[PDB]
């Protein structure tokens, strides 16, 4: 099969910047390549076919170049809507194959997370389990860490973490962290603490609650 | 399609 | 406009068959083009499965040849994917697409999980605190994906973050936060609306102060 090697895997850029995404094929494909655009969590739009031809209603800032085994998608003067995912596809040989994708993210000023902590609901407690939830919302840049303490003691296991794609309105990220214990273990301890570590401060943002309160 | 090629159609798919 | 929409099961057991329908509107599948199935794996890698052409010729990825069939119904303007003997390796988001000059038309995609795990209805828990106030909903203990979650029946969409679901021990957890200006809630109610189609579940959880 033809291997499509697509670069870079991700890029962080500013509005008005120019970027090239490249695809290399493991065999000559004679310009039988398309470029696809994907909003994360959604589906695809055809941008270019036969290496260089714009689809209907694709702006002149998108261009394609290349021949043989090496091709590039260039976006000159990036706009806000352009910071999404891109994939190349070869249809020169069966089976048709895809590049591994490129994620484009927009640069933005630093923002500290807004941290919120939540005790288990009485409803959950009837089931014999207890979850403590922490949201770290609307931060930039993407790199963050979360840490749980139970009566002061770090707890790694039994936690589930999830994060969002870059926000389409303020270009931030968000994270949810859920610590789950048995009701018995939950009722053996007093304080529950979420700590967010982020470049925006040398000290953690700490949110806590006490059961005795 | 490159100067060595022309666009053809196979199964409804255009290809160089 | 040409429009494509996938439909089919969200869950298939290992060794059973995965079968999807693509319904096409605004263009006839007998007029031109090839009518494809593509899937995107967890991790975002894309694979071409095969196509049926406007003239009914099929072409398949060799990796799937023993297990795949693509068919159509010209009276309904629909084409179909059948994938047999599935394994957990077949868990992916499935797309139908048109190939003509590149790939101009795509369905929305549909998640199919392959697993022997039991369909389980979610528990929906309120998240209420012990300038602005944050509330949330915790949807725990369900299988398979997807769930849909809204606040105030879709009327409250700004300041909402709904996080990707996490699988642990064959059950999912999903959470959503919503941030509003202080002293709105609780006089103005905040309710999370949760649907889990696979267990025919629908729950509205009104967030009460603690």
């Amino acid at each position: 099969d033809i291997l499509m090697t697509q670069s870079p895997v991700s890029m962080s850029l500013s509005l008005g910047d120019t970027v090239s995404i490249t695809c290399h094929s493991s065999q000559d494909i004679s310009s039988n390549i398309g470029w696809l655009q994907q909003a994360p969590g959604k589906s695809f739009k055809g941008l270019i076919y036969h290496g260089t031809n714009l689809e209907d209603g694709v702006p002149g800032r998108f261009s394609g170049s290349g021949s043989g085994a090496d091709y590039s998608l260039t976006i000159s003067s990036l706009s806000s809507e352009d910071f999404v995912d891109y994939y190349c596809v070869q249809y020169g040989q069966f089976p048709w194959t895809f590049g591994g994708g490129t994620s484009l993210e927009i640069k933005r000023a630093d923002a500290a997370p807004t941290v919120s902590i939540f005790p288990p609901s009485t409803e959950q407690l009837t089931s014999g389990g207890a979850s403590v939830v922490c949201f770290l919302n609307n931060f930039y840049p993407k790199d963050i860490n979360v840490k749980w303490k139970i009566d002061g003691s770090e707890r790694q296991n039994g936690v589930l973490n999830s994060w969002t794609d870059q926000d389409s309105k303020d270009s931030t990220y968000s994270m949810s962290s859920t610590l789950t214990l048995t009701k018995d273990e939950y009722e053996r301890h007093n304080s529950y603490t979420c700590e967010a570590t982020h470049k925006t401060s040398s000290t953690p943002i700490v949110k806590s609650f006490n059961r005795n309160e | 399609c490159g100067a060595d090629s022309y666009e053809m159609e196979e199964d409804g798919v255009r290809k160089c | 406009d040409v429009q494509l929409q996938e439909s089919g099961p969200a869950l298939v057991k290992p060794s059973q068959s995965l079968s999807l329908t693509c319904t096409v509107t605004g263009y006839s599948i007998t007029s031109d083009y090839a009518w494809n199935w593509i899937r995107q794996f967890p991790g975002n890698k894309l694979e071409w499965m095969g196509y049926i052409s406007y003239s009914a010729n099929t072409r398949y990825n060799p990796s799937l040849k023993s297990r795949i069939s693509i068919t159509r119904d010209t009276s309904k303007n629909q084409f179909f994917l059948q994938l047999n003997s599935v394994t957990v390796e077949d868990t992916a988001t499935y797309y139908c697409a048109t190939a003509g000059r590149g790939f101009p038309y795509w369905g929305q995609g549909t998640l199919v999980t392959v697993s022997a795990a039991k369909t389980t209805a979610p528990s929906v828990y309120p998240l209420a605190p012990v300038s602005s106030v944050t509330l949330g909903c915790l949807v725990k203990g369900y299988f398979p994906e997807p769930v849909t979650l809204t606040w105030n029946s879709g009327s409250l969409s700004s300041g909402v973050h709904t996080f990707p679901a996490v699988l642990q021990s064959d059950l999912y957890t999903l959470s959503s936060s919503v941030t509003v200006t202080s002293s709105t809630w609780p006089s103005q109610s905040i309710t999370c609306n949760v649907a889990h189609p696979a267990s025919s579940t629908k729950v509205d959880k009104k967030i009460e102060p603690r």
